[PDB]
């Protein structure tokens, strides 16, 4: 007996018989060829296309956190705020409790803004040639003109450069770590996998909050929204878009008194500092768990409606942070309601998320900070908004409670399998409506296989036309949970109190 | 878990490899004849022999 | 500035692009497939296969070289072994000089017998991957079934060890290197390049000579053909072509006075030892370069013509070595017609060897025993034979000279490209008719790609059925000489003056 392998006698024919070209670069159509050639007479019948996607953008929504009334999270943060404020700046202050709250928010709405243009500017330096989606791709889901980055770049870096040194002249706490998120979630770039063909995930901000003082009924936050994907905005339109946000702070002397009491009690080492940028600022998307894990959970809870959205037997719906001080004894009152999707109609698949929903994490151990920054983006409807009129035809619901931010939508980059190969562009909730045409069926395959390339992507919830039935969460497990309504709302209302807070006096 | 291909009555089109790929290839079947001559000799030899002492 | 490469910057996108599968079997069908899927609609306008040979045997023939007089080299030579083994042997013989040289051809004709069948025991234990071709493709080109050697291994054994035990008690001068050129020719196996999927020539022997004693007429060497490739022929027809060849020396007293009259004057040390066999031996394909030469050099004389060849207008032109005393004063006489294909008809390819070969060598330098070397295997017509009668269907050639061995034909074994992919046999000449036919242009152009896949293949010399013209040597020069009859007769009567060669007594 000899007893040695076969691959051991001759490894030279095992070396040569798998020797194959890996690492495919993504962002470029590929066509597999046929391997029964005759199979050319079966038109669609056969599938010979390959499209990986390459961006995945969680579109978001600044929140205080479903204020009621005064005994909400944010005023008692307001409280401690203008405590803590008031008694280190011995004088007379004219402004209240909530006038510094609302100072803060368009605050955050302002650093947010500065990251996104900071997060356009730096993105446009990366390249890589295993991935071709690189740099374009993330600037159409940022919704901004790729070209007139390129050609524009002093004028860009300028102009960000004067958001930075504008909107840095106002004082924030930095020991809210409320600032400290929405800087962690809205300038990073995030893989899928630590590999180097990874997919994006990015945060895009989908409304923004404009302060708006008016009359002497107190203040009002108001959206703004931001440029969607797929838009070619240049940056004459950032720069309306900016001039419309710090209008009423340029130059302003309540706004100015404000900082310079948030100056006084927390010092300029306790201050947030905006990150400048020049033609060396870039940013590596790097990998992180907190970040796939809260994606996973996510919950898209619709569009934002404004004063131009005609709902109809839903008036006055619109989503607004008020502050009237004839109305809930001048407390700070947000409450949007959601399930609106931009049009005048039903939109029924937003009745598949009326179940309770699965909050799955890798892994079998999970840690208290694991569970709870997990469900950072999870927002759970609890009753149906009352309709006041005859007839309606849309369906508004209202949560139990939500985060800091809550996810409006998610676009989805990637390239079509149809010359010229052009990027694509597929805005989705967590929910999707597949109704009965043959165009609808091989599409929503399409936009599923696409799905499942992302790693920790959101969990799908799709209804059928013809079916009148819903699927529940196209996701795959790995150690679940049910949640229902009132442990997110107390993972919520923990969350929100720990990011609008402050230290003491002594 | 397999790769599958999901063909739709309603629109005459299949759908391809429905499948979340980490670092693929496409393969031709001359390449998987090869692979599959490969494997198929190395499964019927015997090492008990004097083939190749 | 940087000036480091692109390639040394990303090594590893070079790297991953670049890998694929080489050393692809040979013996195998392959198909290529389309680029163009929509190609199938062309169905023989797109050629999608590729098939490799690996065996091209040369069928050869011994010779003594063109006896026309008792002043011949061969007769020469009879002389002077006639004068040693006389001169050695003191006492009382009664053969002649041209019974002992009869003798010594006969037994060269049975020591190529013996090394062909041990060549067909010794093949049929090759085996690689990487070739398939091995060993039934070998076994195929020698006129074998190729199940019979491996179903009746040990009878095989046993006959071609009888063979070596029978045919070995005779003697025979190892001073003549003669048979130490058909011993070298006729058990090898031959790479066109020394490489691992290289294509194999090998030797076969079309005829041998039977030594057919008659009358008082002196001795008539017949011919005794040999199966050609494409016969699946068993143990028993080589055990009939045995027997058949030593029907008339096995217990002879006239070849037994011979046999120890050649051990007497040439010690036991100088005679030729034939190889024995076991389940141990095997032979290995060499490179060879000096077999190359002329190989490439080879040029085809025809069939050999037998006693039932119906030859019209040709009678009595079968090939013999006669040794009639009463005729050329008893001198061994041998001078065959060539030009013969096996049928009664004109062979019109012929007349491309009308014209001047071209001895063509590797390098720019060549030695004397180079030249002479590479010009064993060709054999130039002279004149044309004179047909006796009223009309005459073929046309027949008279050489200027040849040299101890004329090749017949060559064999090349290819595989199929029609399923089940079996291998295929091509029987040519140096010379190539193609006849107008649609189902003969392809396959002449298929048998011409697979004629230049062998490195030092021989040189083709095609001919067109309604283009009425030839195209001469289709072959790549490198350094090329053209030859005339004279240059290569007189080698030609060198290297038969040099392999019937003995030496003195002192």
């Amino acid at each position: 007996r000899n007893d040695v392998a076969w691959y051991a006698r001759y490894p030279h024919i095992l070396e040569e018989a798998t020797r194959l070209p890996f690492a495919y670069p993504i962002g470029q159509y590929y066509d597999t060829g046929y391997s029964v050639a005759s199979a050319t007479e079966w038109s669609k019948y056969v599938d010979t296309s390959l499209t990986i996607p390459g961006v995945m953008c969680v579109n978001f929504t600044p929140t205080p956190g479903e204020s009621y009334n005064k005994n909400s999270p944010i005023n008692i943060a307001a409280q401690n705020v203008y405590t803590y404020v008031r008694h280190m700046n011995s004088g007379h202050a004219n402004y209240e409790q909530a006038d510094l709250m609302m100072y803060l928010l368009a605050m955050d709405s302002l650093y947010i803004f500065h990251s996104y243009v900071r997060k356009i500017l730096a993105i446009s330096k990366l390249y890589t040639p295993v991935n071709k989606y690189f740099p374009r791709a993330l600037l159409v889901a940022l919704g901004v003109d790729p070209e007139d980055v390129f050609a524009n770049q002093a004028q860009w870096e300028y102009f960000v450069n004067m958001v930075a040194y504008r909107a840095g002249a106002f004082a924030a706490p930095a020991s809210m770590t409320y600032y400290e998120r929405h800087a962690w979630m809205s300038n990073g770039l995030y893989v899928d996998q630590d590999v180097t063909r990874a997919q994006i995930y990015m945060f895009k901000p989908t409304m923004l909050w404009k302060y708006e003082n008016l009359g002497t009924t107190g203040t009002k936050l108001v959206p703004l929204m931001m440029p969607k994907a797929g838009d070619n905005r240049k940056l004459v339109d950032f720069q309306v878009l900016f001039n419309n946000l710090v209008s009423t702070m340029l130059g302003d002397e309540d706004f100015g008194i404000m900082s310079g009491d948030v100056f006084k009690a927390f010092g300029a080492d306790g201050l947030v500092k905006l990150l400048a940028v020049d033609s060396t600022t870039m940013t590596l998307p790097t990998y992180d768990p907190l970040i796939l894990a809260q994606i996973h959970s996510a919950r898209a809870v619709g569009a934002p409606i404004l004063e131009t959205s005609t709902l109809t037997g839903f008036p006055g719906r619109q989503w607004q942070i008020t502050q009237n001080p004839d109305v809930n004894n001048g407390a700070i009152i947000f409450h949007p309601s959601f399930g609106y999707d931009g049009q005048d109609h039903e939109e029924l698949s937003f009745r598949a998320m009326c179940s309770n929903m699965i909050l799955n994490l890798p892994g079998e151990a999970h840690s208290a900070e694991m569970i709870i920054e997990a469900t950072r983006l999870a927002t759970m409807f609890q009753v149906k908004a009352v309709p006041a009129g005859d007839t309606s035809k849309p369906v508004l619901y209202l949560p139990n409670g939500f985060g800091t931010e809550v996810v409006n939508d998610y676009t989805m980059i990637s390239v079509d399998k149809a010359t010229p190969h052009d990027l694509t562009i597929h805005t989705f909730f967590n929910n999707i409506l597949v109704p009965n045409a043959k165009e609808n069926y091989v599409a929503n395959l399409e936009l599923l296989n696409n799905i499942i390339q992302f790693d920790w992507a959101p969990q799908l919830y799709l209804t059928y036309g013809i079916a009148q039935e819903s699927f529940g969460p196209f996701a795959q497990l790995n150690d679940w949970t049910i949640l229902t309504g009132e442990t997110l709302a107390r993972m919520h209302e923990v969350c929100v109190t720990s990011m609008f807070d402050v230290p003491q006096m002594g | 878990a397999p790769q599958l291909y999901l063909t739709y009555g309603i629109a005459q089109e299949s759908f391809g490899p429905f499948a979340q790929l980490n670092d693929w290839t496409i393969l031709t079947g001359e390449t998987l004849a090869r692979m599959h001559e490969v494997c198929v000799t190395s499964m019927f030899d015997v090492p008990q022999m004097g083939f190749n002492k």
